[PDB]
DNA sequence: CATGTGATCTAATTAGATCGCATGG
DNA sequence: CATGTGATCTAATTAGATCGCATG
């Protein structure tokens, strides 16, 4: 019988901040919101759609231990770094000691200085995710610098798309059996606006390059409108990651750079179902 | 932590040694005495936590990227971010008063990036040891006391860049540059000799 | 009594269905909603923004007596032509009597081809709506052939741009002083996103071209953001112009796209100003 | 028998020179010009039971694009009309000399609602007329292909009517006879 | 026997400057 | 005399087709 808190949390690679989106989605509050990011597109989103309560730090690399430990303590550390070097869709990737690949351990080094000290029981919790469809030997040296095998959790089955990705932390019933509540939108045709029909009951996993949203080596059109092909439009992406619809009409973004937003992002109702048993470790409503 | 113990109360130093070997200069300053203290790792990329915490208590880590040649299997960061994964494991509880040291060298093989890699990941920027009668130099971090507080010759990194140009052109490590950044230890182990 | 009986309109030139929205938002009742309109991108919007309510003709010029008979009759016949050769702001503008400039008079055809016999005292409303800046003697033709005057309503003194429009058109009261209801946005910062200052009170006439977002001659932007000049973003123009944020959000449109079907529609408010008085002649929800 | 004097209201063009070689104070109100013509100009003009507008012919002495001629007359036709009420007949005619262009001829037939009929002269050139007469729509005349007229209107502007009066004769059946 | 938090090239936009002058304020 | 339901021109920047092969 003792009354939790709200929490803390240090988002690196914070992108849109579904990470922000998800927490005040289920009632936890939010005492402190520190946030990593480069990108301006990326940045200019978290700050309308929050509405200022994220504080950015800037690059990862310029966050330092001394820094941790003035702005901490942190209950909750998150993140996922850049994929483009990771990922077996790219064939000049670089792997993980090199490109943006060796920012992982940027994480690594930053959740190792957010730590609590051996002998502190304090709740902590942390949470990192990336793409299946990596190298071997880097899902390997992840595991090795992160000292945890990772979850795999497909979105296929709370959405409208596939997306396999890894997920390494220490949350509570992580790999518990997912289910699809009755919010989450299974079908693609179920994220389309009116009148339009699709060709296909999950899409396939979007990236952010166009050739993603049309379907397997043929490259099908997803969706029937006036009898017409198309692709998807950014709001029936949006119904499709789990954000709210319009999330990323901000700062004149063309179709193709709220595309690369979305495509960078987590499934939403993935990190609910992730982030579901912290509203038991720290204060709510 | 930077505080001597009486020469009594002083035992062996046990060391692990990453990516190098350096028995033969420890022993050579008395460290270690030849009967059959020191752990050097083949292979860290599956060495776990519980497998630095079976092979005993360590007072000193050591890391070196190796010197400039074809050795490199593996790319000059690989070698850093190893050294300091295990570098973690290999701490002492905080309850623990003993000292503990470790130190990472540089033979002039990681470039501008990778040593802003290095000096972030261990807090602090490298000392750079020069070799006159100049022939070879080593970039150092450690917690040691003395080699943040004598000061050798300081020469600057466009000249570094051009032995560094010197040293890709001719191709083992220059352990007479290493053997000096054990020295201030023997104030805080026990020594040894022939 | 007589009950009254939901409207019936012909809307002409139709654009993103200001129209239907404005009577939406008034509460009257909608039997039937013909637009003609050509625009891909415009159908579009009225299409989903309106759940497939509107019934698409196509062209002005394709719509005959023999039409009007059959789809009539018709309570209300609303539009605003083409004014790219009407607008002094094009130096090359050919005029009322050829290029776009002649589909005015499809208006005028459609107009009288809709009027109830003499005899018939039906309740029959019509408007028509184009520029202030057009030339002396393309305003004095477009007088004579509708028989009446215009009245001349600023947009800017119910929103935040400044908007001289005329209005031919017989609706009880459009010569009635123009009232700010506490639903409009008076200056421009109450139109922007968090998190950035406004640099003007009212901003200029909003065309097509981006050069009408940047104020006076010297091209001023209009807005601070993190201390950086910047442009209006898409949401808001909507609002400077009274429409629902993210309305426009449809298609994948660019800004510009989403700023070409703006920049030629209605301010939202002024039309609510003229339609008003028509809920004590029609069916209200 | 009771059939009283043609009123017969020209724009654009006074045809009084082949009005009275028709043999039809003059009932006959020509307008300057109608920018500033208003219903109560027309109404106050009198009833009428024709009204007449045509294209000047390919050359000076307009200020003013072809189709202009075209809405103006569709307009004040429309002045002019009778309440349905009035029993007396009503016919009306527009008439173009090859001036129109394809653009300009749809236009026509669209406010006109119904298509021209053409009328050739080879010995000069040729003309289309719309109006609602049921003499020459019905009336079975030569027919001339569209780019016929077409090659001999560049013939036309490469050079530089008794059809208008054959056209204007057969309402005479009711009308008064000189 | 597919598949992909990508990238490299092309043709395809846009970003922005610039032009325009009749008009009624 | 400041203004404008637009249009042209052309760098500098994006859109979209094809390209990968390790891995699950
Ligand atoms: N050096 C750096 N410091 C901080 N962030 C960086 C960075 N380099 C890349 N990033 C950011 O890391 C992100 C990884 S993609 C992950 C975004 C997040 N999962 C979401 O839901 O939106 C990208 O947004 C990229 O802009
Ligand atoms: N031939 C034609 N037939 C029907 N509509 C046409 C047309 N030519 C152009 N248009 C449309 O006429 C419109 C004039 S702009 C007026 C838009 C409307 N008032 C709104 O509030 O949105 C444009 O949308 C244009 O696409």
């Amino acid at each position: 019988a003792e009354k939790r808190k709200p929490i803390r949390v240090l988002s690196l690679f914070d992108g849109i901040a579904t990470g922000l989106l998800v927490l005040k989605d289920l009632g936890i509050q939010v005492d402190r919101y520190i946030a990593s990011e480069v990108c301006e597109d990326s940045i200019t989103v978290g700050m309308v759609r929050h509405q200022g309560k994220i504080m950015y730090v800037g690059d990862v690399r310029s966050v330092t231990q001394k820094h941790i430990q003035e702005w901490g303590p942190f209950d909750l550390v998150i993140g996922g770094s850049p994929c483009n070097d990771l990922s077996i869709v790219n064939p000049a990737r670089k792997g993980l000691y090199e490109g943006t690949g060796r920012l992982f351990f940027e994480f690594y080094r930053l959740l190792h200085d957010a730590r609590p000290k051996e002998g502190d029981d304090r709740p902590f919790f942390w949470l990192f995710e990336n793409v299946v469809a990596m190298g071997v030997s880097d899902k390997r040296d992840i595991s090795r610098f992160l000292e945890s095998n990772p979850v795999m959790i497909d979105a296929k089955e709370v959405s409208a798309a596939h997306r396999a990705r890894y997920f390494w932390g220490n949350l509570p019933g992580m790999n518990r059996p997912l289910a699809s509540t009755v919010n989450d939108k299974l079908e693609l045709q179920e994220c389309l606006e009116h009148g339009r029909i699709a060709k296909f009951s999950k899409v396939r996993t979007i990236t952010t390059r166009s050739n993603s949203i049309k379907q397997g080596k043929d490259q099908h059109f997803p969706v029937f409108m006036n009898e017409k092909e198309d692709i998807l439009w950014c709001t029936e992406m949006e119904r499709v990651f789990g954000f709210p619809v319009h999330y990323t009409d901000v700062s004149n973004m063309s179709h193709l750079a709220r595309q690369r937003l979305l495509g960078r992002s987590w499934s939403v109702p993935v990190i609910r179902h992730l982030f579901a048993p912290l509203k038991e470790y720290f204060a709510c409503v | 932590m930077f505080e001597t113990v009486p020469v009594w109360r002083r035992q062996p130093v046990r060391v692990l040694s990453l990516f190098e070997d350096i028995k033969k200069e420890l022993t050579s300053l008395g460290f270690l005495e030849s009967g059959s203290q020191l752990k050097h790792v083949v292979d860290v990329t599956d060495t776990v936590r519980k497998d630095v915490e079976e092979w005993g208590p360590f007072d000193l880590v050591y890391g070196a990227t190796p010197p400039l040649g074809h050795t490199c299997d593996r790319p000059p960061s690989w070698y850093l971010f190893q050294f300091h994964r295990l570098l973690q494991y290999a701490r002492p509880k905080p309850g623990s008063p003993r000292p503990f040291f470790w130190m990472f060298v540089d033979n002039l093989v990681l470039n501008k990036e990778d040593l802003d890699v290095a000096s972030r990941f261990l807090e602090m920027e490298p000392v750079t040891i020069p070799d006159v009668h100049l022939q070879n130099a080593v970039r150092v971090w450690s917690n040691i006391p003395a080699i943040r507080s004598r000061h050798w010759a300081l020469v600057s990194e466009e000249e570094l860049s051009l032995l560094a140009q010197n040293k890709q052109s001719s191709k083992k490590w220059p352990t007479k540059l290493v053997k000096n950044c054990f020295l201030p230890l023997r104030e805080y182990f026990k020594y040894f000799s022939t």
